[PDB]
RNA sequence: UCGCUCAGUGGUUAAGGAUGUGUCGUCGCAUAGACAGCCAGGAGGUUGGCUUAGAAGCAGCCACCCUUCAAAGAGUGCGUA
């Protein structure tokens, strides 16, 4: 769901990034490279949307990046395969952004649901 | 921090270290105190002190002469911790240390009353204590609450005179025999 | 709301509560800094609309605006921004917004609040200013209306970037 | 049961100062948690 | 009528009570009805076949029953040019619902035997709205 | 000089928390001596139209106009078919 083929590859690396902007209602940003497990952000609006509403839409800034390859584990001594994981790593981007009112960050507090590190909400 | 009260002008207290105790109408409420807190006796009325600034003063002070009223219920003021009850029977008696209270099973259980809160008796239907302790009128009170636990249905023994406290539900509501 | 300071290095601008200051005035460089107590009466409600002064130690009187806003990135500790002040003749960047304010006509037939979550506008400006009047959000979100970025209020004259047709509040519930 | 940042939840649940813990009493009848 | 009285509201129908489905013996037993129907709403309730009709429905100890009510003219004037079909839906949709511009009159020029106000600017405030609940707009307003 | 100070961490450890704490900015305000712990006010058109047994302040959709009076909520939570 993010890229169709165009081969593999990556490496890693962690620090912070570059995707910030100043918001118009209610904003939130990730803060560094913490855990998603894809098949987790697999899991990030739908759990953002249990029933916030018939139906509604807001903004986001990121997109799934990703692969890893994983491999089995018969005998680790060898080179590579295939991903077979998948993940999104971030900087401190916006992500949500609310424009109701009394809800203010309801479906902005079972995100940090599927957050084992810190992501806090902020606003702007 | 706290001084002011209510009490006429017959009773004394000490000034040693924390030795003090009152000595009205039956007392000498039990007083021990440290050494950073203390005060004198000032006339009929009483006064405040600090010794020293800080967190040293707010922890053993600050509410000194609200303790006062462990002692006051009986130098003067009034004493009576009352209850009614509905789990089988309201009967107690006491006839030395020992109340009876008759509920439930023919296994004793009797509790040991102290000197203080020793029972009366007078009135059966709900009975009456000269409780003179204020450390074991309310615990008294609670003395039935860990063992023949009021029912979580209608609107039983703990009761303490009448609020929108209520009685239990669930489901709906109903009861026979 | 008073000036002095001096440091030329990055020592008093990484020390507790500060930042670190700009200012290239006609004949006015340097780099200041001042304290940051109520020091975020930026996007608040002073938005350009406005120009007091400060009394700088020593000479002069310059008004000047907010210039933008910028808060910080992640966190919610402002790291050095920026600040005009109006004196040069030829710079950019203008402040003017674009917010969602109300109940939200969406439920006509399916649609939250005005979203939006850009940083940035078709805007122009010539001198430097940048007024405090304008919409855009509203105009019955529907079919047959909208109601975005391409002439709109538009602060004062006309305007000026490269092609003007940005996207902005727009409507699609 | 759960040792860690898991907020107030309703102002009436007063923090306690015990060993070092963060505690949560409801608002009126139904919730004594501790750990 | 020993020295007290009861309380309770009711909103009686069109006098529904008789067969059964309804709420004949269903709704007496504690002193409602059960062989008194006619002559208490059905008395002077009949000058319609289909209103409402308000009342406090005393309820003693004894079992005779008469009259006693509040005067139910009060809301029915506003109530018999219209009806229940195309009127309460989901207001707040489009444009649904009208009534009349010429019947923003007697339609307000309807509180003093019963809204304890009756006034002038205050017997047609409370009643200015009773189709509110169908959400439809005023064109009119009580001149 | 002196704080967090009191857990023995400091001598294997974290996403989430508890109205513990030395200290910097606002607020409706107890120089109307507010709220936070009470006495008295606690009802009318309408007890709202509608799924209609009544649903009548609370099994439902929707909706918030005024009244005795110097003001008072289309009703949070209790009982509940």
């Amino acid at each position: 769901t993010k890229f169709r083929k165009q081969f593999r590859g990556r490496m890693t690396g962690d620090a912070k990034g570059g995707d910030y902007v100043a918001f118009g209602d209610y904003g939130l940003i990730a803060m560094e490279p913490a855990w998603i497990k894809s098949n987790q952000i697999e899991a990030c609006r739908i759990v953002m949307s249990r029933h916030f509403r018939r139906g509604g839409k807001i903004y986001i800034r990121i997109f799934p990046d990703k692969p890893v390859t994983k491999k089995p584990a018969e005998t680790r001594m060898g080179k590579g395969k295939g991903a077979v994981e998948y993940w999104v790593s971030v900087v401190k981007p916006g992500r949500v952004m609310f424009e109701v009112a009394g809800v203010t960050e309801e479906q902005a507090k079972e995100a940090f649901r599927l957050a084992g590190h810190k992501l806090p909400i902020q606003t702007k | 921090g706290k001084q002011p009260i209510a009490v006429p002008s017959g009773v004394t207290v000490n000034a040693q270290d924390g030795v003090f105790k009152v000595k009205g109408p039956k007392g000498e409420l039990t007083v021990p105190y440290n050494t950073e807190l203390t005060v004198r006796q000032d006339g009929d009325q009483l006064l405040v002190e600090r010794p020293s600034d800080a967190q040293k003063h707010r922890a053993l002070h600050g509410l000194t002469r609200t303790l006062v009223a462990n002692a006051v219920k009986g130098v003067s003021d009034g004493y009576t911790i009352n209850l009614e009850l509905r789990g089988v029977g309201f009967r107690a008696k006491l006839t030395g240390k020992a109340l009876e209270m008759n509920i439930g099973y023919s296994h004793p259980v009797i509790i040991e009353p102290p000197a203080g809160v020793t029972f009366a008796v007078p009135e059966p239907t709900r009975i009456d204590v000269s409780g003179i302790d204020k450390q074991l009128v309310g615990q008294v009170a609670a003395n039935v609450r860990k063992v023949r636990k009021p029912d979580a249905y209608h609107g039983k023994g703990v009761r303490f005179v009448g609020e929108q406290i209520a009685l239990k539900a669930g489901k709906a509501g109903a009861t026979g025999g | 709301m008073e000036l002095t300071a001096k440091p030329r290095t990055p020592k008093q601008k990484l020390d507790e509560s500060m930042i670190a200051a700009v200012a290239y005035n006609k004949e006015n460089n340097v780099s200041f800094a001042l304290d940051r107590k109520a020091f975020d009466r930026a996007f608040r409600q002073q938005s350009t609309t406005g120009l007091f002064d400060i009394t700088v130690e020593g000479g002069e009187t310059f008004p000047a605006l907010v210039k933008a806003v910028q808060m910080d990135k992640r966190k919610r500790a402002p790291i050095h921004v920026d600040f005009y002040m109006v004196t040069y003749g030829e710079p950019v960047e203008v402040s003017v917004p674009v917010h969602t304010t109300g109940r939200s006509q969406g439920e006509v037939q399916g649609g939250l609040v005005d979203i939006v979550v850009h940083n940035l506008q078709i805007v122009a400006p010539g001198p430097r200013r940048i007024p405090q009047e304008l919409v855009v959000d509203v105009t019955k979100m529907n079919i047959g209306d909208h109601i975005t970025a391409g002439d709109i209020k538009l602060p004062e004259g006309c305007t000026l970037a490269a092609d003007p047709e940005l996207t902005v509040v727009s409507v699609l519930p | 049961k759960v040792r860690s940042s898991v907020k107030k939840m309703c102002d009436n649940c007063k923090v306690v100062r015990r060993h070092g813990r963060v505690l949560v009493i409801c608002s009126n009848v139904k919730h004594k948690q501790r750990q | 009528m020993k020295k007290v009285a009861g309380i309770v509201k009711l909103q009686l129908p069109a006098g529904k009570a008789t067969p059964a489905p309804p709420v004949g013996p269903a709704l007496g037993q504690y002193g409602a009805n059960i062989m008194e129907f006619t002559k208490a709403f059905n008395a002077q309730t009949a000058d319609k076949g289909d209103a409402i009709i308000p009342v406090e429905i005393t309820i003693y100890a004894d079992r005779s029953f008469t009259f006693i009510t509040k005067t139910p003219p009060m809301s029915y004037l506003i109530r018999k040019a219209a009806g229940i079909g195309k009127g309460s839906s989901t207001p707040n949709k489009a444009k649904v619902g009208k009534l009349n511009w010429d019947q923003v009159l007697e339609i307000a020029k309807t509180k003093m035997p019963d809204l304890n106000a009756g006034s002038v600017e205050a017997a047609a405030n409370t009643v200015a709205g009773t189709a509110r609940s169908m959400g439809v707009t005023v064109e009119g307003g009580p001149n």
